[PDB]
């Protein structure tokens, strides 16, 4: 097939925006195979993303996140997925979206526990946008009616607010309350 | 349900690690 | 344990030297003599012969191991 | 609007082709015409990306505009433009081999890229594109052959023969890339004399390093000038501590491994 992204990546160098956006689109189309060459030429895509004057911030961040996913970074990839704004799709249920959501969930839970103990200091930025992705997953799970799972993720994140909202707007408040009571009595450790 | 079993798995994996260190220490003491 | 003992002993000798330097006790030319004998007896490691021999015999030790 | 854009591009390229090459305008007007046709290609089939099977005029338009943009990059000595346009040229030539006919003006430009790579000294990628070439074309063609023979000479070391072989240029397009190759040769001999040929004097240096006048080599002393020794010998090829702590770590680790119950 294309057999090389050299042409497209070299073309992206040119200032012509229209060209730049179309090259970004085609790179997103063919990322799955040429992630290695794209990796080699990330630098320029980083410039394209960071210079917010260019009106493809979300697309640049998304493609960078996908590339770093293919590489295996999974951290700067995560930040780029976060910077993709809302351009990222969540209901596509692709492998890439699913795994990045998993990374978001675990990372966010980590900062949640961290702050959980921290009385007020540190109060990590919790990139409100990361909060946004976790909330979006919350509503998607609510739509799928996984009240158990919403409740438990809320517990892990310490998000008593989301936990209470899901339990209240659950399918059976008494059974949900009994399940939550059991989990609190047995599994919960932090006093 | 799913998370009940997930956290049970957490508990038992941790406890199994504790078993590993138990047996290593006890093996040393038994050699002595 | 031997390292700890050596460290404690040199802590002691340093403390005494500090007392003398402050003048809390009289200079004992004999104890001095002994101390500068010790220092004079300290070896040289970067001698470029000692080091070659050291590497050679360490090589033999590692070979057997 | 497919036909509309097609005919627009065709007319634009016809005007360009007619003007820039037949005569030699070779003007910023030609460059802007290239930019216009590039913006056209943008919406056009573009790098086909496969999955199209149109046999669209994409062939004509893209191949010709890319080749012309490459030669334009050459004329302007703009290496970034040259490399990008030749990257698209590869993506076109080597991707859709069967769906496309031979590009009569392909081997010439590709051999010129051979010269480009040799001049930049990017020998690894040079050999990669060699091997990607068909085997017979390595020798049958003259455009392809000449850079290859020059590269063999350079690898051998017969730099005198390399310089002698300046004239034998299959196409005048091989211009100024020869000069990049020359100064790359100069840098190569510079490293040569640096790490070998201990304490070479000025006269030997000048005769061997085919620089310009001795004043120009005094200028070339800008190239870190070595030290010029006492007699402009350009200096020369410039040329314990018991690793106790690390070796202690190593042996402690040996004991640790020997010792755990595991």
């Amino acid at each position: 097939m294309i057999t090389s992204a050299a042409g497209i990546i070299s073309l992206l160098d040119e200032d012509e925006p229209q060209l730049k956006e179309f090259a970004l689109h085609k790179l997103n189309a063919v990322v799955n195979d040429f992630w290695a060459e794209i990796s080699e030429s990330v630098d320029k895509i980083e410039v394209l993303y960071e210079d917010e004057g260019f009106r493809s911030r979300q697309f640049a961040a998304l493609v960078a996140s996908k590339v770093f996913y293919h590489l295996g970074a999974f951290e700067e990839s995560l930040n780029y997925a976060l910077g993709a704004g809302d351009l990222f799709n969540v209901n596509d249920n692709s492998e890439y979206v699913e795994t990045i959501i998993a990374k978001c969930i675990d990372h966010y839970t980590k900062q949640c526990v961290e702050n959980a103990d921290l009385p007020e200091g540190e109060k990590k930025p919790i990139d409100q946008r990361l909060e946004g992705i976790v909330n979006k997953m919350f509503q998607r799970c609510l739509d799928d009616h996984k009240y158990k799972q919403a409740i438990g993720i809320a517990l892990e994140t310490r998000r008593l607010d989301v936990f209470e909202k899901t339990i209240l707007e659950s399918n059976d408040v008494p059974g949900m309350l009994a399940y939550s009571l059991k989990l609190c009595m047995s599994l919960m450790q932090n006093k | 349900d799913l998370y009940s079993r997930y956290k049970k798995l957490q508990q038992e994996l941790e406890f199994l690690e504790v078993q590993e260190e138990y047996i290593k220490d006890e093996q040393k003491n038994l050699k002595k | 344990h031997g390292l700890k003992g050596l460290n404690s002993k040199l802590l002691d000798i340093r403390s005494y030297l500090e007392k003398v330097a402050t003048g809390k006790l009289p200079i004992n030319h004999q104890i001095i003599y002994q101390l500068q004998d010790v220092f004079n007896l300290l070896p040289d490691v970067s001698l470029q012969e000692f080091v070659k021999a050291f590497y050679l015999k360490t090589n033999d030790q590692m070979v057997v191991v | 609007t497919s036909g509309a854009v097609l005919q627009a591009a065709t007319g634009m390229y016809e005007q360009l082709k007619g003007e820039w090459n037949r005569k030699s305008p070779n003007l910023s007007k030609c460059g802007e015409e290239l930019g216009r046709l590039k913006l056209v290609l943008l919406e056009l089939n573009f790098l086909p990306t496969t999955g199209t099977k149109l046999t669209k005029q994409q062939l004509i338009l893209a191949r010709d505009i890319l080749e012309i943009g490459a030669q334009w990059s050459i004329l302007r000595k703009d290496i970034p433009s040259f490399e990008r346009y030749m990257a698209q040229l590869k993506c076109y030539y080597f991707d859709y081999k069967e769906q496309l006919p031979e590009s009569a003006y392909m081997h010439q430009l590709l051999g010129l890229n051979l010269l480009f790579l040799l001049s930049q000294n990017r020998v690894a990628e040079f050999h990669t594109e060699l091997e990607r070439l068909p085997a017979k074309d390595i020798q049958t063609n003259v455009y392809i052959k000449h850079p290859v023979s020059l590269e063999q000479y350079l690898m051998e070391g017969s730099y005198n023969k390399v310089f002698l072989a300046k004239g034998n240029i299959p196409a005048e397009s091989y211009t100024f890339f020869i000069d990049i190759l020359l100064d790359t040769i100069r840098d190569e001999i510079a490293g040569c004399i640096e790490k070998a040929y201990e304490k070479i004097l000025f006269t030997e240096a000048t005769r061997i390093l085919f620089f310009n006048t001795p004043k120009k080599m005094t200028d070339y002393a800008k190239k870190r000038g070595w030290v010029l020794g006492p007699n402009n010998y350009y200096s020369f090829a410039s040329q314990t501590t018991i690793p106790s702590t690390e070796l202690a770590k190593q042996v402690i680790e040996y004991a640790r491994q020997l010792e755990m119950i595991v």
